[PDB]
């Protein structure tokens, strides 16, 4: 299965996915430039944005914190489990089992069988040469458009100061000479209301590319290298993940940050079979592509099923009222 | 060229054997996408003019040199008809530009 | 186990968070930019709020006040006494304890079961390359969106000079509103160093507590309880002077033993009945969710217990464990 | 020790050397009004000259500083890398014990030696002088209060509160017992100045205890009585002992209290609880 | 723009060889994102106005033209009936800074 | 001409010793195909300054050179005067070149 | 006047064998470049290739990558802007693409 969510979320107050600012105290927030119609002109504004790369961190971060809790977590790198992005990255000809064993990079299907991570995210082995694309698939964070025509663009950025406090058990501060420890760096602050959107091309999940299928009597049929019940909970996991990205895991400094997080509204598609990409939410007529995909998609033969929170969506086309994220999790998970 | 003074009084303000140190005035004069946050930043400069002026006395310094009338009044002349931030924020950042230099630091 | 706690608190004249521009004497309180509903279409206005680094720094200042008072709260860095946060510094290699001898930071074990600090609230050591997340997510402190939209702006912000050669005149922001706050703490994981969360001894995942059990206990009761300051007047700076008025106008806590999603907060015009469907999906996921109630309304087949406050669901709680 | 205070005056015809805001409560409005309060500062400086009054009295109270004596808390000001102490042995700011030893002003209500680095956090915490919403509700007066004593840091430098010798957690006191006690008991007492010639006492509530405990909801709202019997039942089902006084007002029921019918009943209450 | 007159009116209110050294009324004045407070600053300002001339005479240098009352006049009717708070707020802010330049004001 | 001073400091950021290295400013100057985050570097660069002052008079180096502040308003002029992306482009890529070459700032 | 012999040497260690970091790209964007733009970057992609040399020639015993002299760039400099002629300026282009490729005394 290949489920898409999308919609209209909105960040309030989140220092999320700066960008360091290349060794200064006043701390650069990631800056993207969009294009706005603006009635007669087009504009183009540079926003505080939240990168897809960071996205589908996150999305990892949730799906092995979920993946954990099912009785089949072997298979998850222990170095998923202390939220590290990093997967064969320098050198590294070998990987580390949860486990403490030794697991090779030849014949990926075993690589994606005794890694979680192989299996989701996808790899990139540079000593074995060896390439998975990532079945998860996260889309920019960006202001949507009616917002930037509202404010008239505006700036999103305050730029709080934040400082240290040093006793060294003396009571002051100290001078250059001893050390001082005591840092004052200024992080941009921002807001807005964004467009989350991430793709779960979970229909791959313990299929490896380099034999996706099998042909014993002349049919197409997945290559399933693990047990059923291995990949269920893989696909439960997966779609658990989506859970924190809407209640709010995601955003650098979540400790000091944790911003207000809740989605106006959202559009969620299951779409066993393949299907077009749904649409990010950053724009305002995207309500109609949405009602004409999701209406004549099913004279396609689609047995798409369409979860629809916060919009009407007309009266026609039918859809499944819902409030909430893991309650989509379930009705995703109670049939497959 | 008409901006020395605004240049030398930046520098004064960020450059060392001054013993204030302020970045984060210069940080939000830098990155100015609207023209807000380049106001606020230039205000904030020019705060500090007072203790620039005073303090100068408390070593031994030479006098920063205070903007002209006639600089704000051209940078204020140039700066209203602004709609497309490119030329803004190329502006602010100039200002920034100008504002860490090597001049003569206090002779 | 994993407990976050959202709360409604109305404030009233707080000088926190307030640095001003330089030296001058002026000081602005952080008003930030955030945005509306209303009903001419989503707009942003500059309110004052309270950062996330304040609330997760006046946590540390609540869990060293009330972990010294624990028998185990021997194992706590100097800098947690002196009410010092900053960990390991510019050029910081070795560490600081409570008794005096100082330890090597040559992994995170060391760093785990000596400095409950490192693993409450994280820490960061430039030199050795040691990084951990802190387990204490911090959320900020904003006006409600009704409230901005409902009282007309007007900066919520005005200013008050105060006197003191030696004589200088300065003036200082001051706030109000109903302000929120969702802290999040995520403590299933202390006594456990990232680098090794899981052993995998015999095939069968299970936490890597290197310390005593009565050591973590103790730790999570002082991290818990440090959640009673938070609603008392220890929230935010110049506490010497302004001591902002709290009164907890609404407060939820949903508290679980396993990984579980945030809530959505109030600071929208329609947020209880979201609240209402994420609580109660979440319980008939198969999370075993403990919710408690303080000044809010609920609805039907979910639980809804009018609490005191939260130090008696943390007793009880850390009871039935 | 720790004690907070929360109570409500009436103030008629206030004269000072400022302007705030209050919000309507209820429903029908949460708009701000100016009202012409009293700002926390004030209240802090009340607390100084009253705790310098009473202490300047004691035999054991010749630490001061001279600034002290007339009412001048500038703590350190421009231009003043060193103090001048009351007896006249102008002391060297060095370190933060010596300061603790030398001074008790600078170390009930803090210090900031900008020069030196030298610093304090403040042990007692100042609250606003705030309108209660009726009266604002009813008149578009009734004046809340509060304060807080955090005595069981005197005398504790801020660098380090336990020496740790044999592995135990005892409290690092730099000055004799017989002066942390004086101290103690001039804080105490230095409440009578702001409870004490035209306004008079109306309610007041407080808790005192050793340990670090909640402060208690200001005397600014209208259904605060269920905030301050949620504090005082949380507190006594926590574990540690606390000791609650009331001044005309009826707390609650089932639970003990002291009922003072005096300021000075109030003071003596808490000079003899530590 | 006009604003070289009241930024000069309000320059000599901060500017050396004065005592009046209230420096909130410029801070008051720019961070003023609605009305009231802007209107209530200009009016303090306009009433500190007799001290500023009294002081000038006492000095010897001249002391600021009499407070005209067009300027000020457009300044409102250009501040409140611009609904969004970028340009009320730059100007406000433009007109605050507009007094901290230094040149011969009383020789 | 007027590229040694920049383009020495340039190098500054990233030689022998020197234990910081910013190569995302770098890239900035050099591929400038707009107007702008081509000052926008340099002023990082320049923000990054007392960084490299206080490692070079710390660990092993003598002082750093700031660039002249008439090589900066050389620059400003040179750029200003430019229309076409070529010039533009030639001028960020000369100026981004020198940041590495063999210098021997620490002995 | 000593930029050959730098230059030279620089871009063989970008080019030579004993390193697997066989970039041509940059070889092919210093050649074919008829405006002076395309060749400054050129040069400047391949001077930025630096660190990489340096960390393998550190790693594998080579010997340090030099750096060409800042004399060389100033030449380098002054010969393209002083040369507006897109003919002499193709020239140097291919002189340098050829210098890119040389058997200079490479790892022993």
């Amino acid at each position: 299965m290949y489920v898409r969510i999308s919609g209209r979320i909105r960040l309030n107050a989140h220092s999320l996915n700066a960008q360091g600012g290349g060794g200064t105290n006043y701390i650069e927030i990631t800056k993207t430039k969009v294009t706005v119609r603006t009635e007669n002109g087009w504009t183009v504004v540079e926003v505080p944005a939240i990168t897809g790369n960071m996205l589908k961190h996150w999305h990892f971060v949730g799906f092995v914190d979920y993946f954990k809790t099912t009785p089949y977590g072997v298979n998850l790198t222990e170095r998923a489990l202390r939220y590290n992005g990093t997967r064969f990255g320098q050198g590294e000809t070998t990987a580390t089992k949860a486990n403490g064993a030794t697991v090779q990079l030849n014949d990926e299907a075993t690589i994606i069988k005794e890694l979680a991570d192989a299996d989701v995210h996808g790899f990139l082995a540079p000593k074995t040469g060896r390439r998975r694309v990532s079945l998860v698939k996260a889309s920019f964070i960006l202001p949507t458009e009616d917002f930037i025509k509202e404010v008239e663009g505006e700036r999103l950025i305050t730029a709080i100061k934040h400082n240290r406090v040093d006793v060294d058990e003396k009571g002051a501060i100290g001078s250059s000479k001893e050390g001082t420890a005591q840092m004052l760096f200024s992080r941009e602050y921002a807001t807005g209301l964004y467009g989350f959107s991430i793709v779960l091309d979970l229909g791959l999940v313990g299929i490896p590319q380099g034999l996706p299928v099998k042909f014993e009597e002349n049919q197409p049929r997945p290559n399933i290298v693990i047990d059923p019940n291995e990949r269920k909970a893989r696909i439960e996991s997966a779609l658990k993940a989506l859970i924190p990205m809407l209640s709010g895991y995601i955003g650098a400094n979540l400790a000091r940050s944790f911003p207000v997080f809740k989605v106006e509204e959202l559009v969620a598609i299951a779409s066993e079979g393949p299907i077009p990409a749904l649409v990010h939410g950053f724009y305002e007529d995207y309500i109609e592509a949405n009602r004409s995909i999701i209406k004549n998609a099913r004279a396609l033969g689609f047995n798409i099923e369409v979860f629809t929170y916060n919009v009407d969506l007309g009266e026609d086309i039918e859809a499944t009222k819902v409030s909430s994220v893991e309650e989509l999790v379930a009705n995703l998970v109670k049939m497959v | 060229g008409w901006i020395r003074n605004i240049g030398r009084y930046l520098s004064y303000l960020v450059d060392d054997t001054f013993e204030e140190y302020a970045y984060d005035v210069v940080d939000g004069i830098a990155k100015a996408r609207t023209q807000e946050e380049l106001l606020e930043g230039v205000y904030k400069a020019l705060r500090l003019a007072p203790k620039l002026k005073k303090k100068a006395e408390s070593k031994g310094c030479p006098p920063p040199r205070i903007p002209s009338p006639e600089d704000i009044e051209a940078l204020e002349e140039k700066v209203e008809q602004l709609s497309n931030p490119k030329d803004l924020r190329k502006l602010a950042v100039s200002l920034a530009l100008w504002a860490f230099a090597s001049w003569n630091n206090c002779p």
